[PDB]
């Protein structure tokens, strides 16, 4: 028999729904190398790319479809003996410009994922490559140019037998798109920055040990002769003064072989390095099982008097700074059976019941850490 | 009138011009890309090029998306000159790109003997949900380059740009950059001894 | 965060179903002499090959599901002038061995589906590629062998330009 | 589908006051409506398909029929028959108009696509035209003041 | 005042005239045809005439029946002169029909050492139901043509006419033109070299 | 301030008052009946006085009783002369009636090097039921004249006096007038040949 075709299952205009398994459009192979303290650039390349080889089940439609409507969810596999530490992170951003900065602080401004591969055998998250729409297209991360990247936060704390490599399941999950945009309302139920703190670095022994971190993270972060600095904390500047709840997620990068208990705070920076009883202001004390990665950290209202400067001068003597520090001091001793040293990623990811004050004038530049 | 306005907020400079050394006479220009931190003369012109770092011009260059409107205000300064023989004059124009069919989006002409400044305010609206990825290539969006020429550059000094966020604003996602190098504010007097 | 791998939506074993758009795993292109009387032979091919240079929504996943539910949709699109005739035929066979007739005869035994482009523009119909089950695969059509064919019954009455 | 600034013509450019008019914003969007017209003798059959997707596309391509679409036959007599596109096959809203010196492949913005199914025929020398004509936009929404822009590509 | 306003929005020039060229000394002007796009300067004097295609432009010429009100800027430039020896002015006069005996709508004067902008706008409506068809002989409707005039022919050495239509705009009805001449911006430096 | 604000409505020319020819170097003056449309210079100073009849001047000299505001801009224009020896000036004087007691109205004095335009707006209210019939002897009510005089008449070279009527206008009454000369606009360039 012969039919009208004008009218038929042919103008399908929606999203890629079904299993994991209609779901999977992209498996990329990234490798590590058998040697890598840190900095490592594993794999750097732009999001639509991860598709060029792929053929799954998903993968066709996957380009066809003008409007997408679910996140992509995106899993590692990789896992390593129980005697060795490393860290790793995938993280996605709307665009990338010259020379760009492939350093950690940079690229977990916007969706990121960070984690060991010692303790948690594989990882997975799901964003959303358009940061202010509910939609997006194959097409779409192809042109506005989204560029994900892979780096090593912390070297292996014992070296494997062989290279290894950690495989990723790009799907297109069920989930609905949310937009992220930022405003300048003074009072804010919830700002996120996702503005890394740093690398802490506790070698062995009995050493004194303890690391401060300005939360004044005003201008962006250090680096020689120049200021490197991504979109939020670059906001965030936008306002002389601040205050709210601080969120931290500190993740552990070395072997769980590597203990240490680690204790913070919130205290100025006049503290002398030999003085002892940090125990007395109000804290948190962290230990870490054999297996647990990540370690939230809240620090309410009490905690501050008042609001305090987003960024003071470089030039200002440890002394003369009158803005609230993150601390991180060793409580008891880091130690191990084994070379290497207590890693530690420190993560300020969010503000609750933010409260900007005036706008900033500005100030080139800030403290180095 | 004789008075003046009360012309408050806060304005962080962003883009400072500074027209060739003598003994270059002829008529020169320099385009301002508001949007991005990038500037750029018209010829082989030897002109002064800084950009500064404030808190706003750091957002622009680093977040992908941005939608709302920007306040401005463009101060012209010049090297003293006996008023009577000023003949000095500026031609700001505020275009979306610089390929020649691209009309003017508003145009200014002003001749201030000695020096003057001159507040305007664009909109920043785009394509995806109301936002406009400074020229992105997707649905072949533009940005915001603001033209100055100076008639005689011996006269005129200066071109200084000031920019203010209206609080309508808002951005979104995160452009990887490439460190920032720290660019500090030259007018203090240029005070040796 | 982290979670348990072995049981995800993986291990799917149900037939592809959808719109005829995410369905369509076979796009084939066969071409018509300016003239031919009777009994040509336009394309004859293996069932299973057809989908070779394919690469469509169900491509991907007609090759991988271990076990379709559903029947075959083929449709053929031409039309002809009001004023010229010509009639042609799809007919799909088990198998094949040697030097076999390629006659009309000898392959409408099974499902085939015949028509005149000069006054019905499309035909289409479905067939069942296992003539004795309720289900095939992907491979399955490969092995057994599934041979379908396309002739030319009857020549244009009037030649085309 | 960047329909700014009017229709092509040798070291000029015409337009009639609508298209004229929507030139007046920098972006757009809307539920697309369409007339296509056969203007060649029923005699002349052929199946043609549409499609909207963007100008990187190949001319040897093929799978375009893996991309949202409509297939158009014509009977004897049929005439006219009407495309319209949703919302859903434009992720966002596209520019009215790009400048001419453009590559075909640097365009960021949707094409209507018409691509033959099958292949055209007929027993008497001819060909197979077609009219198309954008009739309308349903919901439309129109994006910030255009600057402006010079001419157009030529089609 | 000293400080300056913040003046916005989208204002694509649409017709720009050059004075005419040295030695011409005389006292000279044109008149711009606001709806259609038509300049016409007095006498056979020299001037460049240039009618741009903003998209803003096109509409006026190929909208048969238009009603709403039209924001307009002029700019004068001149070429450079020491500032003590201008004695140039400018006299604009906005009217509906150069015929002698109507009388101008709106009237202007300013003498600007250098060059200078003015902002107006005029309202544009018909008899219809609102609607006013530039210069259809039905209710003998009229159209809207801006005459400047300069003092000095040689210190003045251009008239641009910047235009943006308010919000209030409608239009209906098309007028089938002939197919417009590409006309790009020539502002950019005059550089070869 | 370098911006200008926009100016609409429609102001036609009502009265135009030019300064004596050389060599008449004198400080002179001429006042205008801005409600009757009659002008008259100081002594027997040779000026040249026109009086227009737009729609609104005529309802002005014809209506009897009238009553709300005008709107006026009077405009100065000057012979061209070298900026740096300008040292011109006028005096503008809104008053009830020159009799030597009657203390002016509003008073202003402006400087433009060149020519300039000032706009300014009385209220004609009176005792009727809010109306004032122009000068009659009754309640021994007034006019409005404004008196203009320049400093240096050899470089003000006229008056232009243009009035708008404010929506708030009212009037009754006719008052029979003579036939009204024909009196066409003289601004078209002075064009012969």
């Amino acid at each position: 028999m012969e039919q009208n075709l004008f009218a038929l299952s042919l103008d399908d205009t929606s999203s890629v729904r079904g299993s994991l398994l209609d779901t999977k459009f992209a498996q990329t192979r990234v490798l590590l190398s058998k040697a890598m303290a840190g900095g490592d650039v594993l794999l750097d390349e732009y999001l639509y790319d991860v598709v060029n080889g792929q053929d799954f089940r998903a993968t066709v439609a996957f380009l066809r479809t003008h409007v997408i409507t679910g996140k992509i969810k995106v899993t590692a596999t990789t896992n390593i003996s129980d005697n060795s530490g490393c860290c790793l992170m995938l993280a996605i951003n709307s665009g990338v410009r010259g020379k760009y900065s492939t350093d950690v602080y940079t690229i977990c401004s916007q969706d990121s994922m960070t984690w060991n591969p010692g303790c948690k055998k594989n990882f997975s998250f799901t964003f959303n490559p358009n940061p202010c729409g509910d939609s997006w297209s194959a097409e779409m991360i192809s042109r506005s140019r989204v560029r994900m990247t892979v780096i090593c936060v912390s070297g292996w704390t014992l070296s494997p037998t062989t290279d290894v490599i950690a495989k990723l399941d790009w799907s297109i999950v069920n989930e609905k798109c949310e937009p992220t945009i930022y405003h300048l309302a003074d009072c804010q139920n919830w700002l996120p920055l996702n503005r890394w703190m740093g690398k802490l670095t506790f070698p062995q022994g009995v050493t004194s040990e303890v690391r401060r971190m300005p939360l004044s993270i005003g201008g962006g972060a250090g680096a020689t002769q120049a200021f490197l600095a991504n979109m939020p904390n670059s906001w965030i500047s936008m306002w002389r003064y601040f205050r709210g709840e601080l969120h931290f997620e500190v993740t552990k990068m070395s072997s769980p072989y590597i203990k240490a208990t680690v204790t913070f705070l919130i205290a100025f920076g006049n503290l002398s390095d030999a003085f002892g009883f940090y125990e007395s202001f109000p804290h948190r004390i962290v230990q870490f099982a054999e297996v647990e990665e990540k370690c939230t950290l809240v620090f309410s209202q009490q905690e501050f008097v008042t609001a305090w400067s987003t960024q003071v001068n470089p030039r200002t003597t440890l002394e003369a700074d009158g803005c609230p520090y993150l601390y991180a001091i060793i409580h008891d001793s880091t130690t191990g059976t084994i070379s290497g040293d207590f890693n530690l990623g420190v993560k300020l990811v969010g503000i609750k019941d933010f409260c900007g004050i005036g706008s900033n004038p500005g100030i080139d530049g800030s403290r180095l850490l | 009138g004789p008075v003046c306005a009360e012309a408050s907020d806060v304005y962080s400079p962003c883009m400072i011009a500074s027209t060739p050394p003598a003994p270059f006479s002829d008529v020169t220009a320099v385009t301002f890309d508001l949007i991005n931190g990038k500037i750029t003369p018209v010829g082989d012109d030897n002109w002064n090029t800084h950009i500064y770092n404030p808190p706003i011009m750091n957002v622009l260059r680093t977040a992908a998306w941005k939608s709302g409107t920007i306040h401005v205000q463009l101060n012209v300064r010049g090297a003293g000159v006996k008023r009577a023989d000023w003949d000095g004059q500026v031609f700001v124009y505020l275009r979306q790109s610089m390929n020649p069919e691209s009309y003017d989006a508003r145009t200014f002409v002003i001749s201030q003997p000695g020096s003057a400044m001159l507040n305007f305010s664009f909109d920043i609206i785009g394509p995806n949900s109301g936002f406009e990825f400074a020229e992105s290539p997707w649905a072949n969006q533009t940005t915001w380059y603001l033209e100055c020429v100076a008639t005689n550059p011996r006269q005129i000094q200066q071109f200084e740009v000031n920019m203010r966020f209206d609080p309508n604003f808002r951005v979104a996602g995160n452009i990887l950059m490439p460190p920032f190098p720290l660019s500090t504010e030259t007018p203090p007097l240029l005070k040796f001894r």
